[PDB]
């Protein structure tokens, strides 16, 4: 038998970096602000097609949104947030992709940021 | 010959790539990846790369838990 | 078999039992009408060697049926290498003085090609192991044959993952492990010679024969196989070799 | 970027920064916080290395931060979709695709084969039994 060396174990699911996020969009709806995150597509394919990280993670992963004189965030189960902003003021948006469960590489980086 | 070293998991939204050292001076590489009660699967036969694509392979079921393995041919 | 499951009857066709005087000598492996594959250091103390039987399609010692065949052992080959009271080179090919018939109970198990055994059979898994051995380390021999599923091992996962003895014989290239370390389930003596059998895409395959261990599922050790692998060109050309007189034959190997 | 009467312009991100591009200061110079300001500068300043468009075979790159990710075609796969899963067919390959025996041939396509008792299919790779009892087969089961 040749020489070779283990690699450490692997699970995928609970090792694997979550990647950065992209803010979709944002829109006014009266006194709300609605910010959209754009779904990020895995490697994980069901039948000729790539699925989300929601996909794969579903309620165990959330969107986390920061916004702005410190920070102001918002958490989502879903890709998007509904936020109070006060009239005549430009806000900045940055969001990112979290495993709450997760202790370790809970977290993605920081999507771009983006302003009204 | 000598045993590749420092494997390493690289992977970003199940993208995995398998990192090691070092670079290979007259011998060739191939990677086995398993679950721990499947058989193993041979993938990037005889590279002379550092690393290995086993994104397909982890992707067939994100959940369970893969080790991986280096081997050292002569030549 | 220690913690293995009795394995149903016909569903371990190959399966043969040694005698020697009548008394159960050990197991070992149908690989065609006229070829046992077995292991070596079951001839060491073999004294009489014309009273040497197979006996195929048995399962329940305890009684006879229809389906049982017993052959004469016209001929006991083993490597010129292999050391009597060592483990090196613990392999015996036999041959029947008549042929058995193939049956639904009686069916040989397929020899590999080289090759395809070291780059294909030798990553599967998971492969069988059988015998009417010990059932506990120091415990009694099974009246119905048992079998039991045993994970494969390369020989550098089994060296560090084995609990260092004193004078423990090496683990060679004509040897492999498989079990488990957590005292459990492996196979025992009186198994010695059984076959170690690998499923491929719908078809069995012999890749080991019970060989050594040390006890018998004893935390931190795995039941050790001869690798049948690297003795494919050596059974072939024997098994084309044409008769001789005395019944044992030490033949050089390579 | 700046260049005297476009210096009069009040402080725009949009300009600036997305517009034309900006220096760390510039951003400093419109967050205030500091913080914010990396916050905002931690992927401005990290590059598109998707640029190069490393993904090969009709892939697709996504960046990310100091690196990229490679979403390839089915029949590739690798970090850059440099490997073509059809030319992989090799005997260490999963035997080659073959049911028993596989022989592997340079130049040309690998060949499988079968053991005593069996013949090899139309399909190049199956093997079906030539006798009533082949060997490695269980009768009480078939
Ligand atoms: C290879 C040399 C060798 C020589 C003699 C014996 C030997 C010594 C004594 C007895 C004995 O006390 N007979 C009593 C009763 C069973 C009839 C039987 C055997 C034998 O050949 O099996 C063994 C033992 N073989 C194995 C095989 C597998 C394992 C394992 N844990 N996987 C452990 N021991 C090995
Ligand atoms: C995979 C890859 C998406 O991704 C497209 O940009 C590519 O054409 C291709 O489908
Ligand atoms: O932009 C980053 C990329 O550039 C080109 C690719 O071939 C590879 O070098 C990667 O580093
Ligand atoms: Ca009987
Ligand atoms: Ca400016
Ligand atoms: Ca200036
Ligand atoms: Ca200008
Ligand atoms: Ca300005
Ligand atoms: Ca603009
Ligand atoms: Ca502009
Ligand atoms: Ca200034
Ligand atoms: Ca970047």
């Amino acid at each position: 038998e040749p020489l070779y060396e283990n690699s450490p174990e692997f699970t995928p699911y609970l090792e694997t970096n979550l990647g950065q996020p992209t803010i979709q969009s944002f829109e006014q709806v009266g006194t709300k602000v609605n910010v959209t995150v754009e779904d990020e597509r895995t490697l994980v394919r069901r039948n000729n097609t790539f699925l989300s990280l929601r996909d794969v993670f579903g309620k165990d992963l959330i969107y986390t949104l920061y916004y702005w004189s410190g920070k102001k965030t918002a958490k989502t189960n879903t890709n998007e947030f509904l936020i109070d902003v006060d009239k005549g003021e430009n806000y900045c948006f940055s969001v990112q992709a979290v495993i709450p469960s997760r202790t370790v590489n809970r977290k993605s980086t920081d999507s771009p940021v983006e302003c009204m | 010959t000598v045993a590749a070293y420092n494997l390493t998991w690289k992977s970003t939204n199940f993208k995995t790539i398998l990192e090691w050292e070092p670079k290979p001076v007259n011998q060739v590489y191939t990677v086995q990846i398993s679950t721990k009660s499947g058989d193993w699967k041979s993938k990037c036969f005889y590279t002379t790369d550092t690393e290995c694509d086993l994104t397909d392979e982890i992707v067939k079921d994100v959940k369970q838990t893969y080790l991986a393995r280096v081997f050292s041919y002569p030549a | 078999i220690v913690g293995g499951k009795v394995c149903p009857k016909g569903e371990c066709p190959w399966q043969v039992l040694l005698l020697v005087n009548g008394a159960q000598l050990c197991g070992g492996t149908l690989i065609n009408t006229i070829w046992v594959v077995s292991a070596a250091h079951c001839f060491d103390k073999i004294k009489n060697w014309r009273n040497l039987i197979a006996v195929l399609g048995e399962h329940d010692l305890s009684e006879h049926d229809g389906d049982e065949q017993s052959r004469r052992v016209a001929q006991v080959i083993i490597p010129s290498t292999y050391v009597p009271g060592t483990t090196n080179h613990d392999i015996a090919l036999l041959r029947l003085h008549q042929p058995v018939v193939l049956t639904d109970h009686v069916v040989p198990l397929c020899l590999p090609e080289r090759t395809f055994s070291e780059r294909t059979l030798a990553f599967v898994r998971f492969s069988l192991v059988s015998g009417w051995g010990q059932l506990l380390d120091r415990g009694a021999t099974a009246l119905e044959l048992m079998v039991l599923n045993v994970p494969r091992l390369m020989t550098q996962d089994c060296l560090q993952q084995s609990r260092k003895v004193g004078d423990s014989p090496n683990i060679t290239e004509y040897m492999f492990c498989a079990g488990y370390s957590d005292g459990s389930k492996d196979s025992c003596k009186g198994d010695s010679g059984g076959p170690h059998a690998t499923h491929y895409r719908g078809t069995w395959y012999l890749t080991g024969i019970v060989s050594w261990g040390q006890g018998c599922a004893t935390v931190g050790h795995f039941g050790v196989y001869t690798r049948v692998s690297q003795y494919i060109e050596w059974l072939q050309k024997l098994m084309r070799s044409e008769p001789r007189p005395g019944v044992l034959l030490r033949a050089p190997f390579p | 970027a700046n260049a005297f009467l476009e210096e009069l312009r009040p402080g725009s991100l949009e300009r600036e920064c997305k517009e034309e591009q900006c220096s760390f200061e510039e951003a400093r110079e419109i967050f205030k916080d500091a913080e914010r300001t990396k916050l905002f500068w931690i992927s401005y300043s990290d590059g598109d290395q998707c640029a190069s468009s490393p993904c090969q075979n009709g892939g697709s790159c996504k960046d990310q931060l100091q690196s990229y990710i490679c979403f390839c075609l089915p029949a590739f796969e690798g970090r850059n979709c440099e490997t073509h899963k059809d030319d992989q067919l090799i005997c260490v390959n999963e035997n080659g695709g073959c049911e028993q025996y596989c022989s592997d041939h340079t130049g040309t396509k690998r060949s499988c084969r079968c053991h005593e008792g069996y013949s090899l299919l139309a399909d190049g790779v199956s093997c079906t039994p030539t006798v009533e009892y082949p060997c490695g087969k269980i009768p009480i089961l078939e």
